[PDB]
C-alpha cells in the first residue's frame, strides 16, 4: 500500500483557465529500474476512465497539448492550461513501483458559480404510505450551490435521528447548481408517537441555519 | 486499435458466483498484464489483480487471493475472473485492463449486484404539502418511490400546468431494494386549478402508474 492524497477535491473552474491538481503519494515511486510511476486518467461520467499523461511527465496518444506532468518526490502535478468542456470530470492520480496499485481519491472539475442560498421544502407523509404501516418524511434542499451540505433531523429538537437516505445530484446543465433529497425513515407508529419534526440544514449562506418543521398535531 | 470487451451486467444472488470475461482484440495476448478493477460507488479504484495471459502467471492483492480467480484462454483471447461466495460489499462495477508502465486501455464494464430481491413494483407515495406550512411563490411537490427492483424506474411527472424545475434524485440500493423521488416547482396561481400527477413506469415488470397529487 501506499497513500495518494489528492491534494484539492473539488475545482470549481469556469472555462479557460489553468488548472493545477496535485498528488502525493506515500514513499519513493522510483523503482529499482530507474524510472517513477506516477500516471494521470481522467473518468468522464459513464464511461471507464482513461489514461493521461503516463510515466509522470509522457504524453499519451490522441491526446491533448493542453495537459502539463510533472513532480519529484511527495508531489506530483498536473496541469491543464486551457481546460475546456470535455474535460470536465474527476482525475484519478495513480502509483505503480510497488505492489498493490493504489489509486488516489479524485479530485474533481465543475463549473464554476457564485454562491446559491438552498431553497428547503418539508412534506409529511401520505395516507397511503401512512396505510402500510409505514411512514416517512422528507425535506427537500433544492437548486443550489456550493454542494457541501448537512442535514440534520432533529424530530422535535433532542434526537438527532439516523435512519437517513440521501440522494445528491450531478450538477446542473443550464445553472451548475445542485439539489437533494432527505428521506427520514419512521416506523408508522414511531411516527404517530411524536408531534413536528425538523429538518436542519447548515449551507454557508446562511447564518442561521435554514430551518422547516412540520406539525404532525394541529392538523 | 486495441479493443477490451466485457461481459453485461448481471444480477446474482448471495453464494453464487459470476464469470466476467474481457476479450481483447488487435494485438498478441501473451505480453500485457491483464488487469482488473473494482468501481464501488464511494470507495473508489481498488485495483484488485494482476496477470499475463500465456505464461499463465498471476498476482492478486492479499485482499483477494481466495476470493477472485484468474485464467485466460490464449486461442481465444478472453481473460477471466471468477468471483467465488458472492456477497453484498461485491455489487460494484468492474473493469479489465491492458497496462505497463501504464494502465494502457480500458475495457467497458460490467456490473455486478448482489441482492436477494424477486422482481416487484414501486408502492408510489405522493409527496403532497399537508396542514398550512408552505406558502407563496412556488408549490413544490414530489412522488417518492417506495422500494423495487431492478432499476428500471422512470418517471414522467409531465407538469400540471404551469412548472419546469424536474428533478429525479438518485436511487438508494438499501436492503436490497430500491428507493427514490422526484421533485417539482409548480407556482401558486396553476395549482391546483389544473392538477399535477406522476406517473412512475416499471417496465422491468411492465406495470405502471398515475396519481394525482392534491
Amino acid at each position: 500500500e501506499l497513500v495518494m492524497t489528492q491534494s484539492p477535491l473539488s475545482l470549481p473552474v469556469s472555462l479557460g483557465d489553468q488548472a493545477s491538481i496535485s498528488c502525493r503519494p506515500s514513499q519513493s515511486l522510483v523503482h529499482s529500474n530507474g524510472n517513477t510511476y506516477l500516471h494521470w486518467y481522467l473518468q468522464k461520467p459513464g464511461q471507464s476512465p482513461k489514461l493521461l499523461i503516463y510515466r509522470v511527465s509522457n504524453r499519451f496518444s490522441g491526446v491533448p497539448d493542453r495537459f502539463s506532468g510533472s513532480g519529484s518526490g511527495t508531489a506530483f502535478t498536473l496541469k491543464i492550461s486551457r481546460v475546456e468542456a470535455e474535460d470536465l470530470g474527476v482525475y484519478f492520480c495513480s502509483q505503480g513501483t510497488h505492489v498493490p496499485y493504489t489509486f488516489g481519491g479524485g479530485t474533481k472539475l465543475e463549473l464554476k458559480r457564485a454562491d446559491a442560498a438552498p431553497t428547503v421544502s418539508i412534506f409529511p407523509p401520505s395516507s397511503e404510505q401512512l396505510t402500510s404501516g409505514g411512514a416517512s418524511v422528507v425535506c427537500f434542499l433544492n437548486n443550489f450551490y456550493p454542494k457541501d451540505i448537512n442535514v440534520k433531523w432533529k424530530i422535535d429538537g433532542s434526537e438527532r435521528q439516523n435512519g437517513v437516505l440521501n440522494s445528491w445530484t450531478d450538477q446542473d446543465s443550464k445553472d451548475s447548481t445542485y439539489s437533494m433529497s432527505s428521506t427520514l425513515t419512521l416506523t408508522k407508529d414511531e411516527y404517530e408517537r411524536h408531534n413536528s419534526y425538523t429538518c436542519e440544514a447548515t449551507h454557508k449562506t446562511s447564518t442561521s441555519p435554514i430551518v422547516k418543521s412540520f406539525n404532525r398535531n394541529e392538523c | 486499435r486495441v479493443q477490451l470487451l466485457e461481459s453485461g451486467a448481471e444480477l446474482m444472488k448471495p453464494g453464487a458466483s459470476v464469470q466476467i470475461s474481457c476479450k481483447a482484440t488487435g494485438y498478441t495476448f501473451s505480453e500485457y498484464w491483464i488487469e482488473w478493477v473494482k468501481e464501488r460507488p464511494g470507495h473508489g479504484l481498488e485495483w484488485i489483480g494482476e496477470i499475463l495471459p500465456g505464461s499463465g502467471r498471476t498476482n492478486y492483492r492479499e485482499k483477494f487471493k481466495g476470493k477472485a480467480t484468474f485464467t485466460a484462454d490464449t486461442s481465444s483471447n478472453t481473460a477471466y475472473m471468477q468471483l467465488s461466495s458472492l456477497t453484498s460489499e461485491d455489487s460494484a462495477v468492474y473493469y479489465c485492463t491492458r497496462g505497463y508502465s501504464s494502465m494502457d486501455y480500458w475495457g467497458q464494464g460490467t456490473s455486478v449486484t448482489v441482492s436477494a430481491a424477486k422482481t416487484t413494483p414501486p408502492s408510489v407515495y405522493p409527496l403532497a404539502p399537508g396542514c398550512g406550512d408552505t406558502t407563496g411563490s412556488s408549490v413544490t411537490l414530489g412522488c417518492l418511490v417506495k422500494g423495487y427492483f431492478p432499476e428500471s424506474v422512470t418517471v414522467t411527472w409531465n407538469s400540471g400546468s404551469l412548472s419546469s424545475s424536474v428533478h429525479t434524485f438518485p436511487a438508494l440500493l438499501q436492503s436490497g431494494l430500491y428507493t427514490m423521488s422526484s421533485s417539482v416547482t409548480v407556482p401558486s396561481s396553476t395549482w391546483p386549478s389544473q392538477t399535477v400527477t406522476c406517473s412512475v413506469a416499471h417496465p422491468a415488470s411492465s406495470t405502471t402508474v398515475d396519481k394525482k397529487l392534491e
